[PDB]
């Protein structure tokens, strides 16, 4: 139990990491795309250079990109290269997400597959015994010893 | 400190306290501007088959037919003795830099293409506020690297002041890379 | 050749007085029996 | 006080200016606003109000503009009989965490020697309970005693046993001086001092210690302190064993561990200081840097110290230039040999190297001296006979070169003794042996007295009863 | 920990307000800079440069300033802005590094993460004086035989291993290395655990891959750390490496814990600071080398030490390795290593070529700790080891010759060559201390004398297998009381006739 709590701790921080990492990589490049489009945005930091010689649109678009993005639910989103940084950001969540859920936990479909096919069809009120079987009992066995070596 | 150091800091000294700046000024800028388009003075200078006699006297001879100080003279002979006349330039350059730095100071800017007169104005007028140093003679300059923002290098040496976009886009992005 | 001829010599002065200590030892009592523990 | 402005930093380098009243040369100089105290000691005037200083401590942390203050001497160290029982450095400051010196005086390091005017005193004889020592190369009471030697021959270890046997027994005081030797080294002496009673600490109920009694003085300028350190460090024991000659008129001992660094922290630094090398890789100024030390270090008619320095001899070769220069600044001269500590004859003392100014028929009676230069003819001998016996053999000498031979093989063992303090290499008891015991057992031996004795009796003995004894023992294991 | 979006943004948001010296260089060639400007700079500090490159402060001149390059001169185009960050070079440390390797800056190299390490020290350092220590008590396991007999070794020595080249040092000091994962292993006493770092100066990256290698095969990478400053690296990342693994290891001799760290190749930092010192027109001494060289040493070798009770009570031992040329150690830097150091371990190839391997010269060897750092049981046995060799030692050479010798005497040589014969070792084969003890019980009481010289091998490795299948237990006492009572003297007795019965040698 110890060894698997380390490994989700770890890649829990790994999740966490490579998140923050495109959310700034996406920030950033949404950036250098929105200052070469609009032409306010030059003269905007002009003024922002002279008065600073006594906010700049860099750190507003920045922090503006970071309060949209804290109230998002990035569960709720679309694909990779959808634009808006939320859905440039979400993608890599919800993958990174079930790439972790698929190696510390089961998957519903190898469930399913002995639930319906290999358990119930045996018998019903207990459960009983395992005689009345094919084979594919030693492959229920392999999946027992992936079962549980990963959870 | 160096060669030329030590005689420009003399002469600047003794010019300053007796005989006048704006005239030693003055000889050396003469001097160098002869130096530097006669073509035959600096051989004359640099060649040893000079003697120290025939130095000293087209030296004196120079004195008396151009409007020319004690001091500087007295430069020109000891640079003789010494075997330092080469170093007339190093010093005249040595001697040029303190006063105009001690009057106004000359500073180095860039944008990404031409400004306008206004934002030209409010630019001089902030970094004139900046300094309080009332007389400034600036340079315009052209690098794109730094997007558009008007970056600089008022000159001192430990005042460049980095306001540009790119800089302080990528400060912040390696700051906010930072763990949690 | 040095620490050849040294450690030839060393050997054989070991060994030939290694011989005349036993010798010695053997016929010590003997004729000076005042040390003897025997007779004390 | 003046003050300067360091202009550029090369290692334990410092070239420093002043804008008025430039300090004499040798005096000392504290950097300001820097982590820990630093001290500067010039060396040299360079011109323009500039001048050249050497550094105690790192200059790991050091500034161009940073700010130095002249003191108006040289380093002055603390000096009384508050200094006793403590550990000091270089610069007076203690590092044994008891707290400051409260001493009520200070004498600088750089000092002038005693005139000739100022004679010495007669030759007195020093008793150490070592048998070659007593015996081959008397040792002077107000003089100096050398003991050359490589790595790896006992020179730090002898050093101790002469402590235990001479300056306990001594009412005057005594001073050690550690110039680059080992740390481990220098916390096992201040634990065998403290054990022994040469170091007497007693804490106190407020914090503070006593260390009334305590007739020792420690002195430490080890391997990870800097040249400049390693170098001043023998100047600041050397005044503070001064003190006590001039002053208070004691005898004093005056122990140093490894001399020869005094010399590498010379040359450590010559070459930053723009001197051109002499030979090998020593300095120029070897001779004169290593003579005003000697001559501060005489007797007078005021006080005595006898010193003991430990000299090491790179590569075991005594033609290098500081013992070169170091033997004719001795009174007694000692010399370790690896081919005889190879065969365990410990101390390994080299009879036919060791010497002394006091071996001579009219100190030492014509008993003593006969005897010591027959045992020196006897072994002379048994050397001119090792590469006939190498090449033909035992065979081929006669029985007088073969009574040589014995004779002078239990000479060898028999100049062996155990140590009080090599009990943990050796587990063996210490010995004193009297010198005139030694001499009655060296007569004995040299007048044919015990050739019927065996060999082996004759090894870490103190006399001729335990040889007896020993043989008595073999001859009864022997049947 | 902590969720991204609600907290991590808003610290964020939080963080990012904000508003409101330098040089340049002059000259460059050969890994080196000369620059114009930062008068505030402290001597031995880090710079960096306008392209990444980073670079240490040494030189504080009058006019420049010269500083040395972590990497190519490529980058720098005599005019380059450069800035001073301020920090005094220094180094991470913790456990963090332990099961990784890293340059001389503590930047890794494996390819397999970053260093989780958050505290740091600095390079350069002041070594503890004479009172927060205490002497050597405690024993260092080297796993040989020779060694761990003859030449103890201690927790807070310094003991140099000095040979020719291909004599079997860094198998040495991996044997070292390999002793200690069964004395980790049973165990989770910090303060009984012994960590380890391997400083490699001058090799080469396939070398250092290649122990690396042979650590991992072995499991003995967990305690270990390494620090690679090979040839294409820098001088200054050559000059730097020893001094950045008594860093790492000084947090353990701090930490109550215990370390040892192998300097490989130390005379490849001396050839860095002779390299460094002409290319910054220092001038030279002998052998062109510069006098700082001792101090040089001596800073990093008083490192190692044995802290007191109040300091925790760890310890730092060194095991210092130096490449002599044809045999002379009447040299400069094997001098002052030798007379730094309290003890050797000498290496020679006629030995290595004769047939003893490890091929340590127990003559010249020495070590000044000795038997205070000797176990009893290990003291008991290795006196009259070392005695017998003595004698032998002295007697072989004339033996040799053809002589006929009394039974004293052929006793003398049969008991050296079976001990001679003994000693000899395996490459990556280390042994226990009781099996050492065991052996050479086997070895000193008269079991081997008969036997034929060559089936000593096979006596040796039975013998092992015997004792470590059938009496695990007389060993596990050995281990806990650290002495051979009667009791255990009669076992092993009777455990050695067994073995003898039940086998059958040449002789
Ligand atoms: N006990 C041993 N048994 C068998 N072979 C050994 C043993 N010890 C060393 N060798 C061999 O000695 C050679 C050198 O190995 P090692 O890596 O120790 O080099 P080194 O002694 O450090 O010298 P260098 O690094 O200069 O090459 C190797 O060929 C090794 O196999
Ligand atoms: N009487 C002795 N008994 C036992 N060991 C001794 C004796 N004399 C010397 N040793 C040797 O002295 C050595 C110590 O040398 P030391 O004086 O500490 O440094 P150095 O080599 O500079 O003289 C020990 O390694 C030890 O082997």
């Amino acid at each position: 139990l110890v060894e698997k709590l380390n490994g989700i701790q770890q890649a829990e921080k790994l999740i966490q990491g490579s998140l923050q990492d495109v959310m700034i990589r996406e920030i950033v490049s949404s950036f250098k795309d929105l200052y070469k489009s609009r032409p306010e945005l030059h003269d905007a930091a002009m003024q922002s250079a002279i008065q600073g010689l006594s906010m700049d649109p860099v750190g507003a678009h920045f922090k503006a990109s970071l309060q949209e993005l804290a109230k998002v639910n990035l569960s709720t989103a679309t694909a990779d290269p959808m634009g808006t940084v939320v859905q440039r950001v979400a993608a890599v969540f919800q993958k990174r997400e079930k790439e972790f859920l698929d190696t510390f936990t089961v998957k519903a479909t190898e469930a399913q597959e002995i639930k319906t096919i290999v358990d119930k069809c045996h018998k019903g009120n207990t459960f009983d015994f395992h005689a009345l079987s094919d084979e594919e009992l030693r492959r229920l066995e392999q999946l027992y010893s992936t079962v549980n070596n990963r959870v | 400190q160096t060669l030329e150091g030590r005689y420009a800091s003399a002469l600047f000294r003794v010019a300053k306290k007796k005989n006048q700046l704006e005239k030693v000024y003055g000889d050396l800028e003469s001097v160098r501007n002869a130096l530097k388009d006669s073509s035959e003075f600096r051989l004359f200078v640099d060649s040893p088959a000079v003697s120290v006699q025939q130095k000293l006297d087209v030296l004196r001879q120079l004195v008396n037919r151009y409007k020319f100080d004690p001091l500087t003279g007295n430069l020109l002979t000891t640079l003789v003795e010494n075997k330092r006349l080469p170093m007339l330039a190093r010093v005249a350059d040595a001697f040029d830099a303190m006063y105009r730095k001690e009057k106004g100071e000359v500073k180095c800017l860039v944008t990404s293409a031409k400004p306008l007169s206004a934002q030209q104005q409010k630019e001089i007028v902030a970094a004139l506020q900046n300094r309080a140093g009332t007389q400034a003679r600036l340079i315009i300059d052209y690098a794109v690297s730094p997007q558009i923002m008007g970056g600089l290098v008022v000159r001192l040496g430990e005042q460049v002041l980095d306001f540009s976009v790119a800089t302080r886009l990528d400060r912040l992005q390696s700051q906010l890379l930072a763990p949690l | 050749s040095v620490k050849f001829m040294d450690q030839k010599r060393s050997g054989e002065e070991t060994v030939y007085f290694k011989k005349e200590d036993e010798a010695l030892l053997r016929n010590l009592l003997a004729n000076h029996p005042e040390y003897d523990p025997k007779y004390s | 006080t003046n003050h300067g402005r360091i202009t550029q930093v090369i290692g334990a380098v410092v070239d420093v200016h002043f804008d008025e009243q430039l300090p004499p040369i040798l005096n000392s100089l504290e950097v300001q606003g820097h982590t820990n105290r630093l001290v500067l000691e010039v060396a040299q005037h360079l011109g323009e109000n500039t001048v050249r200083t050497i550094a105690m401590d790192a200059t790991e942390g050091l500034v161009r503009g940073q700010k130095v203050v002249d003191t108006g001497a040289p380093i002055q160290v603390p000096v009384g009989v508050e200094t006793l029982g403590r550990i000091m450095n270089v610069i007076g400051e203690p590092v044994d965490e008891c707290g400051p010196v409260p001493a009520k005086k200070t004498y600088s390091i750089h000092r002038a020697a005693p005139l000739f005017a100022d004679q010495s005193t007669e030759p007195g004889l020093l008793q150490t309970g070592i048998k070659v020592v007593d015996l081959l190369a008397p040792y002077a009471k107000g003089g100096k005693i050398g003991l050359f030697g490589g790595a790896g021959v006992g020179k730090t270890v002898l050093i101790m046993e002469l402590i235990n046997n001479v300056a306990n027994k001594h009412g005057g005081f005594s001073v050690f001086a550690g110039v680059g030797e080992r740390t481990r080294e220098g916390n096992d002496l201040y634990h065998e001092m403290m054990t022994t009673g040469v170091i007497k600490r007693k804490k106190l109920e407020d914090g503070k210690f006593d260390f009334t009694g305590s007739k020792a003085a420690l002195v430490y300028g080890q391997m990870n302190e800097p040249p400049g350190a390693r170098a001043r460090v023998a100047l600041t024991a050397l005044s503070v064993a001064e003190y006590f000659r001039d002053e208070q008129g004691q005898d004093v001992l005056l122990f140093i561990d490894n001399i020869y660094r005094f010399t590498q922290a010379g040359s450590e630094v010559s070459a930053l200081l723009g001197r051109i090398p002499s030979a090998v890789g020593y300095q120029p100024t070897l001779a004169t840097d290593l003579g005003q030390l000697q001559e501060r270090i005489t007797t007078t008619k005021k006080g005595s110290i006898t010193s003991v320095q430990a000299v090491y001899v790179p590569a075991d070769d005594l033609t290098d230039p500081a013992p070169a220069t170091t033997f004719a600044h001795l009174d007694a001269t000692t010399v370790l040999s690896r081919q005889i500590a190879e065969l365990g004859i410990y101390p390994a003392v080299d009879p036919l190297d060791s010497t002394s100014r006091m071996l001579a028929p009219e100190i030492v009676g014509q008993e003593h001296y006969d005897t010591a230069r027959a045992t020196q003819k006897l072994l002379q001998d048994y050397k001119s006979l090792q590469d006939i016996i190498a090449i033909l053999g035992m065979d081929e000498l006669s029985e007088e070169d073969k009574l040589v031979v014995s004779r002078a093989r239990k000479i060898q063992r028999f100049l062996s003794q155990p140590f009080t303090v090599a009990e943990v290499f050796t587990g063996k008891p210490g010995r004193f042996v009297e010198l005139p015991e030694t001499i009655k057992s060296a007569q004995t031996i040299l007048r044919g007295e015990c050739d019927d004795l065996p060999e082996m009796a004759f090894y870490m003995c103190g006399g001729l009863e335990e040889v007896r004894s020993k043989a008595v023992k073999m001859a009864q294991e022997a049947a | 920990a902590k969720i991204s979006p609600s907290e991590m943004s808003r610290l964020l948001e939080e963080r990012i307000a904000g508003w409101k010296e330098v040089g340049r260089v002059v000259s460059v060639g050969d890994g080196i800079a000369r620059l114009f400007g930062l008068e505030g700079v402290q001597a031995g500090e880090l710079v960096e440069f306008q392209n990444g490159m980073t670079g240490m402060a040494l030189n504080l001149e009058t006019d420049n300033v010269g500083v040395v390059i972590f990497g190519d001169d490529r980058s720098v185009l005599e005019g380059d802005s450069v800035k001073r960050t301020g920090r005094i070079v220094d180094v991470p440390i913790g456990p963090g590094l332990l099961g990784r390797v890293v340059d001389a800056l503590g930047n890794p190299i494996d390819g397999k993460g970053p260093i989780p390490a958050k505290e740091r020290r600095r390079v350069e350092l002041k070594a503890p004086g004479i009172i927060p220590r205490k002497s050597v008590h405690e024993p260092m396991m080297t796993g040989l035989k020779c060694v761990d007999a003859l030449v103890p070794v201690g927790r807070g020595q310094r003991e140099l291993i000095i040979g020719d080249r291909q004599t079997g040092k860094t198998a040495v000091a991996v044997d070292a290395i390999i002793n200690q994962k069964e004395i980790n292993d049973s165990t989770d006493d910090e303060s009984k655990k012994l960590y380890c770092i391997y400083v490699a100066v001058g090799q080469k990256r396939s070398t250092v891959a290649q122990i690396v290698k042979a650590l991992e095969q072995r499991d003995a990478m967990k305690y270990t750390t390494v620090v690679a400053a090979t040839a294409s690296e820098a001088a200054p990342l050559q000059f730097l490496a020893p001094y950045s693994g008594c860093a790492m290891g000084e947090w353990f001799r701090d930490s109550g814990r215990h370390c040892v760290i192998i300097y490989d190749d130390l005379s490849k930092q001396a050839t860095a600071y002779r390299q460094m010192s002409l290319l910054l027109r220092r001038p030279p001494g002998r052998e062109a080398y510069p006098g700082d060289v001792f101090y040089l040493h001596s800073r990093l070798l008083e490192r190692a030490a044995k802290m007191g009770d109040k300091s925790g009570g760890g310890s730092l031992t060194a095991l210092p390795v130096i490449e002599t040329q044809a045999g002379d150690v009447s040299a400069y830097i094997p001098t002052n290593v030798i007379s730094i150091t309290d003890g050797q371990i000498f290496l020679e190839t006629e030995l290595f070529y004769k047939g003893i391997r490890p091929a340590i010269n127990v003559g010249l060897s020495v070590s000044r700790v000795g038997s205070a750092a000797q176990v009893k049981a290990m003291k008991q046995v290795a006196g009259t080891m070392k005695l017998e060799l003595a004698q032998y030692r002295e007697v072989a050479a004339f033996a040799q010759f053809g002589s006929d010798l009394d039974a004293s005497t052929r006793q003398l040589l049969t008991r050296g060559t079976a001990l001679t014969e003994l000693l000899k070792q395996r490459q990556y084969s280390p042994m226990k201390n009781s099996v050492q003890v065991c052996v050479l019980y086997c070895g000193v009481k008269g079991y081997l004398d008969p036997l034929d010289p060559k089936e000593i091998s096979r006596f040796e490795s039975l013998f092992i297998d015997y004792i470590n299948a059938n009496h695990q237990d007389i060993l596990k006492t050995i281990e806990t009381e650290k002495e051979l009572s009667e009791k255990t003297e009669a076992k092993l007795r009777a455990a050695v006739d067994e073995f003898v019965a039940m086998n059958e040698f040449k002789k």
